[PDB]
Formats: C-alpha cells, sequence, structure tokens
C-alpha cells in the first residue's frame, strides 16, 4: 500500500518523503523484506523519482537512504551496478552543500560498491567517468566537520585505490593532503587514523616524496604510530606504509629519525619480544630498520639517543651492526655522558667492550667518582687496571678514596661463572644484517 | 543504456500475473489468485553491445473495470499491452473496452498511438485455443502493433512476441 501510494502521487514530495521514511525504516526493522522489494521493482523507480524531483534535498536525502537501507547486506551485479551509481553520483553532485545528502549518498556508495572481467571493466571506466572522485574529495575536503562523513570517505576513497585508473587520476587531484589534513584534525580517533595510514602507503607516488609534503608526512607518520603504539593493526598498517615509503624512495629517513622515530622501533622491539610473537611485524620492522641503517650518521645520531635512554637490549644491536662508540660532539664523550645519566650497568659495559678510547674512559671514572656509585665504577676498573697476568695496575689515576666495594668484582671470585644466554639482541641484530645484506 | 514503462492491461483471472512473473521471476503455471492492486516488475535486456535497457512492467488489476482508469498509470509510460485469456468473449469485449480506454486517454510526445500487442492467453487449454481466423478480424480492425498466441503455463511465445514488442517499440 505504502508503495502503491508513492507511485501514485509522484508529483508531492511530502508523501514520497513521509512514505520513503516509514518503508525505510520498515526495511531496517526486518531484514526478510530486504531482496523483496528489490526483485518487485523499487530501485530505478525511486532513482526516477529523484530524476523527476531534484530541486529539493530533503527527498533526495530520503531517497539516498532509503537505498542505504535497502541495499545493505545484499550483493548486486554489474546492470544494478551501472543503473544505480550515475544517477546517485548526479544526484549527490546536485546537491553538494546538504551535508545529510552527502552522508547518505556516500554511505549508500560505500555499501554498494563492493568475461565478468571484461564487462566489470567497462562500469570501473564509465564509474571513473561519471567523476565520483571528484566529488568525493570535494565533499570530504570542504567540510570537515561530522567525524562519520570523514570515515566513509576514507572507506569510500580505498575501494576507489585497489581502480586501475584511479591512481593517477587521485594523484591529479591531491588526495594525500586532504587525507594527511583529516588525519591531523582527527588524531584521537582509531578508525579514522586505522584507514588513513592504510590508504597514505596505498596513494605514495614519486611526485611528493621530497620536502614540503614528505617532512609533514613524516610528522604525522611519527605522531598516529605514537599515539596508539600498542595497537598491533595501527603499529603494522604505519610500518607497511613506511616501508612503502622506503622503497619508493630512499630520500626519506632523514627527517624521521630527526623526527623522534626511534621512540617507535625501541618499544615496538622491546614489546613484541617481550609480548606475543609476530613474525610477520617483526620482520616488517626489521626490514624498514635496514632501509633506515644506511647513512651512518643517521646511525650515530641514533645511537646518541639510545643511549640517552635506558635501551640496553638495542645498543647491542647497534654496536653490531656497527656505529663505532666514539662518537663524541667533544662536550662529552658517550661513555662519559651515559655514565652521567644514572644509566643502567650493562650500557656501560657494551661501551667499554667495544670501541672506546681510553682518555673519555678515565674522564668517565672521575666523573662516576663524584657520583659514588660501586657497580659503575667498579666495571670501569675492570677495564682501565687489570690483566692473563692477574695483576692489578691501579696507578696514575688520581681518585680521592679507595673502597672494598669498589674493587669487588675485580678479584676473580671463582665461586661461580655469570652465564648470559640473552640472544635477544644478537639474533635482532642478526636479522637486521640479513635483510641489510640480501636487500643489496 | 535507457529505461522503459510498459503497463499490462486485461481482463480479471486471466493469469495476469502469471506472464509477468514467467518474464521477470522466471515463475509459470502455479496457483491462481486475485491481484488486489498494481504491482510491479523489472526486467533488464542486453538487446545491443554497450546498450541494455530496462524495462518496468506495471500489471494493472481488471477487478475495477467500471472504475474510471485514471490516467496516472498511464501518465509518463511508453509502451501498453492488452492480454484476455481464450475463454471468453466477454473477455475479448473487455479488451476492446481497455483498447478504447488507452486511446481516449494516452499521449506520445510525437503524438502517435504507442505500440499496442493483443495476447491470447492460455492457447494450451480447449476447447477455444487457435481460432486465429476470429482473431485477426479485431487484428487488423483494431490496427493493432502485434498479435500472438501465448501460454503463461508452458512460456510457448512469450519470450519471441515481448522481445517483438520491445524492438517495435525501440523501433519508434
Amino acid at each position: 500500500e505504502v508503495m502503491l501510494s508513492m507511485l501514485m502521487h509522484s508529483s508531492s514530495k511530502e508523501v514520497f518523503q513521509a512514505s520513503a521514511n516509514a518503508l525505510s525504516t520498515l526495511l531496517e526493522q526486518n531484514v526478510n523484506f530486504r531482496k523483496i522489494l528489490l526483485s518487485k521493482g523499487i530501485h530505478l523507480n525511486v532513482l526516477e523519482l529523484m530524476q523527476k524531483h531534484i530541486h529539493s534535498p530533503e527527498v533526495a536525502e530520503s531517497g539516498c537512504k532509503m537505498l542505504n537501507h535497502l541495499f545493505e547486506g545484499s550483493n548486486t551485479s554489474l546492470d544494478i551496478m551501472a543503473a544505480v551509481v550515475p544517477k546517485i553520483l548526479t544526484v549527490m553532485k546536485r546537491h553538494e552543500t546538504s551535508l545529510p545528502v552527502q552522508l547518505e549518498a556516500l554511505r549508500a556508495i560505500l555499501h554498494f560498491i563492493v568475461e565478468f572481467h571484461h564487462k566489470l571493466n567497462m562500469v570501473k571506466k564509465q564509474c571513473f567517468k561519471n567523476d565520483i572522485h571528484k566529488l568525493v574529495l570535494a565533499a570530504l575536503n570542504r567540510f570537515i566537520g561530522n567525524p562519520g562523513i570523514q570515515k566513509c570517505g576514507l572507506k569510500v576513497i580505498s575501494s576507489i585505490v585497489h581502480f586501475p585508473d584511479a591512481l593517477e587520476m587521485l594523484s591529479l587531484e591531491g588526495a594525500m593532503d586532504s587525507v594527511l589534513h583529516t588525519l591531523q584534525m582527527y588524531p584521537d580517533d582509531q578508525e579514522i587514523q586505522c584507514l588513513g595510514l592504510s590508504l597514505i602507503g596505498y596513494l605514495i607516488t614519486k611526485k611528493n616524496v621530497f620536502i614540503g609534503t614528505g617532512h609533514l608526512l613524516a610528522k604525522i607518520l611519527v605522531s598516529s604510530l605514537y599515539r596508539f603504539k600498542d595497537v598491533a593493526e595501527i603499529q603494522t598498517k604505519g610500518f607497511q606504509t613506511i616501508l612503502a615509503i622506503l622503497k619508493l624512495s630512499a630520500s626519506f629517513s632523514k627527517l624521521l629519525v630527526h623526527h623522534s622515530f626511534d621512540l617507535v622501533i625501541f618499544h615496538q622491539m622491546s614489546s613484541n619480544i617481550m609480548e606475543q610473537k609476530d613474525q610477520q611485524f617483526l620482520n616488517l620492522c626489521c626490514k624498514c630498520f635496514a632501509k633506515v641503517a644506511m647513512d651512518d650518521y643517521l646511525k650515530n645520531v641514533m645511537l646518541e639517543r639510545a643511549c640517552d635512554q635506558n635501551n640496553s637490549i638495542m645498543v647491542e644491536c647497534l654496536l653490531l651492526l656497527g656505529a663505532d662508540a666514539n662518537q663524541a660532539k667533544e662536550g662529552s664523550s658517550l661513555i662519559c655522558q651515559v655514565c652521567e645519566k644514572e644509566s643502567s650497568p650493562k650500557l656501560v659495559e657494551l661501551l667499554l667492550n667495544s670501541g672506546s678510547r681510553e682518555q673519555d674512559v678515565r674522564k668517565a671514572l672521575t666523573i662516576s667518582i663524584g657520583k659514588g656509585d660501586s657497580q659503575i665504577i667498579s666495571l670501569l676498573l675492570r677495564r682501565l687496571a687489570l690483566d692473563a697476568n692477574n695483576s692489578i695496575c691501579l696507578g696514575g689515576f688520581c681518585i680521592g678514596k679507595v673502597e672494598p666495594s669498589w674493587l669487588g668484582p675485580l678479584f676473580p671470585d671463582k665461586t661461580s661463572n655469570l652465564r648470559k644466554q640473552t640472544n635477544i639482541a644478537s639474533t635482532l641484530a642478526r636479522m637486521v644484517i640479513r635483510y641489510q645484506m640480501k636487500s643489496a | 543504456d535507457h529505461l522503459f514503462k510498459v503497463l499490462v492491461v486485461g481482463d480479471a483471472a486471466v493469469g495476469k500475473t502469471s506472464l509477468v512473473q514467467r518474464y521477470s521471476q522466471d515463475s509459470f503455471s502455479k496457483h491462481y489468485k486475485s491481484t488486489v492492486g498494481v504491482d510491479f516488475a523489472l526486467k533488464v535486456l542486453q538487446w545491443s553491445d554497450y546498450e541494455i535497457v530496462r524495462l518496468q512492467l506495471w500489471d494493472i488489476a481488471g477487478l475495477e473495470r467500471f472504475a474510471a482508469m485514471t490516467r496516472l498509470y498511464y501518465r509518463d509510460a511508453s509502451a501498453c499491452v492488452i492480454m484476455f485469456d481464450v475463454t471468453n468473449a466477454t473477455t475479448f469485449s473487455n479488451s476492446q473496452r481497455w483498447k478504447q480506454d488507452l486511446d481516449s486517454k494516452l499521449t506520445l510526445p510525437n503524438g502517435e498511438p504507442v505500440p499496442c500487442l493483443l495476447l491470447a492467453n492460455k492457447c494450451d487449454l480447449s476447447p477455444w485455443a487457435v481460432s486465429r481466423d476470429q482473431i485477426d478480424r479485431f487484428s487488423k480492425e483494431n490496427g493493432f502493433t502485434g498479435w500472438t498466441e501465448t501460454s503463461v503455463k508452458e512460456n510457448k511465445n512469450i519470450n519471441e512476441a515481448m522481445r517483438v514488442l520491445i524492438e517495435k517499440m525501440m523501433r519508434n
């Protein structure tokens, strides 16, 4: 009866609005009515009705909402696609300012978009020829409020990217700038960030890798990864996008390391090993770190920042790769500043075992004497003066006093031989160098 | 691509929904029921390469024949067809009434009458089945675009007749 009312009074927008809302609510309430009205001839008929009634936005919004609630949970054919998508695209173009119409149209297109391949190619080309991308980008870029539409837009553009003729068409329109703006405008959300980070990698082209867009992308990527460090899905998508950027251009990671990207890797390496193991995620991160391993000035900056923080696990990996332990800026040595900032004994142990000049060590000894700490000074003397020839040579140093705790471990103390079976750092370095060598 | 509307009219209890279910829903024969109101069906035809046509079949309920046949149904319509059962001359007079009503209350952009076809419903039933000689009198007198026997249950000639009618309709 409702359908008959609609049909017999097409000239009035009010009857269409009310009856359309009624049967849309009915269809949303009961799933059984779906595909029955569809088999009865409702879709193209109401499409023709919105073709007849276009001067009002309420009629278009009600029609788009009704299509959304009708076509949900169903799969259509190519003919239905050709009969639905152009008409709704034209309706959305004719009413571009009205937010509810845009929201409903985007939701409908999202639910409806996704021998046979040959036919589908024609529909894909015709859809791109209908300027769907221009309209959706204009809608998502002009009006940034009402977050849901933004989410819908991102979803739609996602379904756009994975068209054969879409990558360059999107590159012309500048989809990246709008997406990155959305990510800046919606940091706290998960879904917007989740879809956006995945879309950034897919959009990547050589045109926008340079400065002015790559620098902002690096800042956003680090902010996004840092915002949700624990969420595996977000980090995995971000690292995949980062790997794609690195593969596209090696000029990247110059500012990423500058923009505190090391905090991302070190926590993940610590977390992934301590938490559940994901071989794909771990190897993806290791491959990215391998691409970062070049340009050894970056490695030196990495070591300075890794040593500033208590990061005993990573410093061994970094040393195994290379990155000599005498990278001082002449203000203070690495061993000096690590000893200053109340660092763990394992840090200075790895520093001493690797290449460290004697004078800096003596400076570290004096500094560690000033802040009396038995463990560090004992580990320092283990390298400055002990022989092989079972002899101390604790001489020329001007230490103000001596205490038994200082030279405790210096004596052999053969009661037990300490065992350190932790190969975590060694393995991590082994995979990083494996990917570095294999890639080269 | 294009879309068109075809209105199926006829007498009561002539299996008015049987033909439209057979051509679109692929449902033939079945139980005989009464059509309370106007019902719809969709057809998609790949008539030509890169040219796909959509058809809206509106099966007008003939129970309220005495009631004023509103021009709103025929409004914006592009084609029509009259289908009558072959077991009653009252259905034949009713088909004449439908022809007169559509000629009175239907218009085209060119002004010429829209194509009409005489469907001889349910010829697979005795005894008045193949009386085409008597039907030819109205076939040539009414100036119909076509006339063709049919059987809804058997679907013997629904497809060819519909194809001929739609080819004539796009021929205008």
